[PDB]
């Protein structure tokens, strides 16, 4: 059975280096052609670079000086040495086999993410999105939570533990400025709150992080 | 260098569907070896790009007979004769006929339905954060389809085009509409420098744009 698991993904400041490594099985490097290929956060695919089974090996002009490809044949394990490692060389990376000139990119790793960045660990500010009194007159209502600024991702965030699933939507985080923020709402009936009680449940798990916040209506 | 182009980035079907996805290289991407290699990769959502179609018209061993690559010169198409549910995530085209090797941008394929109007909700400061010195308006979008959509803010009148992040949730796989969320981050001065916070969502559905504020002293 072909198999391929990358490894060394991990966290690196900019300018840094890192090492990654394509441990692979029911097949010979000597036989088949390797390629290293990226996926950004904005789900760009990127080709990275390639090493033949002959040994040749190509990158593209942005890659090329960089980054390194190489393999242990008798190991059978590809390598990546990135340098020069900048915010755009954040993403997920996969090594792929392909077969000589027939198919580039046939067999997929399921991948290692590297992250470039300056940030330093840092927990999230978890806030509680309270509606306006002109939002809350009609048979639904809907609270929010905001958890800003932390570092790294990602955070796992729930309402009254899980208790509360449906009518969520739990949006993508974006970088605020080096830091990570999310924002999560919840639909419910009218008599459903405050009625009952609506709590919003953050953790991140790099800063030890367990919080929780208590949507409570607003007006003095 | 040759720049592949996908159209369009996002494909609305219906389940039975019989669809063709578009991929254009900036030239010709034929390799000195006479062999045209355009691939096809679909991507599931949570999963690594798998492939579809190889040199074009080769349908990889494993892949469903409904799936077929074909096209010629600059123009090559992917086409799935009765789109399934599983077909659903995004699509990517790819040639390695001549270095540097290109990706598509890809195809998204998405689950059509009707028309629907966003639920807009907009959020002031929490005292929480206010206290730290910050000031966060949010607003929700909520449940609309199609999924192209604009937010507009308004501080006391006047559109806030700066200190905006949005954030767009996948189509849900319940209702098949989508979400998209708008911050409005401020600093505790700032904030308590205006009254009135608009937020305005145009949607297709309202041209007039839905629009939702509060006033920092009432409501
Ligand atoms: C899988 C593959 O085998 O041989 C090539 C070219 C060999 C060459 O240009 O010298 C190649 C060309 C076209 C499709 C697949 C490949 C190659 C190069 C690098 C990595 C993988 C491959």
């Amino acid at each position: 059975e072909v198999k391929l698991v990358e490894s060394g993904g991990g966290l690196v400041k900019p300018g840094g280096s890192l090492k990654l490594s394509c441990a692979a099985s029911g097949f010979s490097f000597r036989n088949y052609g390797m390629s290293w290929v990226r996926q950004t956060p904005e789900k760009r695919l990127e080709w990275v670079a390639s090493i033949s089974y002959g040994g040749l090996i190509y990158y593209p002009d942005s890659i090329k000086g960089r980054f390194t490809i190489s393999r242990d044949i008798a190991q059978n394990i590809l390598y990546l040495q990135m340098s020069s490692l900048r915010s755009e060389d954040t993403a997920m990376y996969h090594c792929i086999r392909g077969d000589s000139f027939l198919v580039w990119f046939t067999f997929w790793g399921q991948g290692t993410l590297v992250t470039v960045s300056a940030a330093k660990t840092t927990a999230p500010s978890v806030y509680p999105l309270a509606p306006v009194c002109g939002d809350t007159t009609g048979s639904s209502v809907t609270l929010g939570c905001l958890v800003k600024g932390y570092f790294p991702e990602p955070v796992t965030l729930t309402w009254n533990s899980g208790s509360l699933s449906s009518g969520v939507h739990t949006f993508p985080a974006v970088l605020q400025s080096d830091l990570y923020t999310l924002s999560s709402s919840v639909t419910v009936t009218s008599s459903t709150w405050p009625s009952q009680s609506i709590t919003c449940n953050v953790a991140h798990p790099a800063s030890s992080t367990q919080v929780d916040k208590k949507i409570e209506p607003r007006g003095p | 260098d040759v720049l592949m182009t996908q159209t369009p980035l996002s494909l609305p079907v219906s389940l039975g569907d019989q669809v063709s996805i578009f991929c254009t290289s900036s030239q010709t991407i034929v390799h000195t070896n006479g062999n045209t290699y355009l691939e096809w990769y679909l991507q599931k959502p949570g999963q690594s790009p798998k492939l579809l179609i190889y040199k074009v018209s080769n349908r990889f061993s494993g892949v469903p007979d409904r799936f077929s690559g074909s096209g010629s010169g600059t123009d090559f198409t992917l086409k799935i004769s009765r789109v399934e549910t599983e077909d659903l995530g995004i699509y990517y085209c790819f040639q390695g006929s001549h270095f540097p090797l290109a990706f598509g941008a890809g195809t998204k394929l998405e689950l059509k339905r009707a028309d629907a109007a966003p639920t807009v909700s907009i959020f002031p400061p929490s005292s929480e954060q206010l206290t730290s010195g910050g000031a966060s308006v949010v607003c929700f979008l909520n449940n609309f389809y199609p999924k192209d959509i604009n937010v507009k803010w308004k501080i006391d009148g006047s559109e806030r085009q700066n200190g905006v992040l949005n954030s767009w949730t996948d189509q849900d796989s319940k209702d098949s509409t989508y979400s998209m969320s708008s911050t409005l981050t401020l600093t505790k001065d700032e904030y308590e420098r205006h009254n009135s916070y608009t937020c305005e969502a145009t949607h297709k559905t309202s041209t007039s744009p839905i629009v939702k504020s509060f006033n920092r002293n009432e409501c």
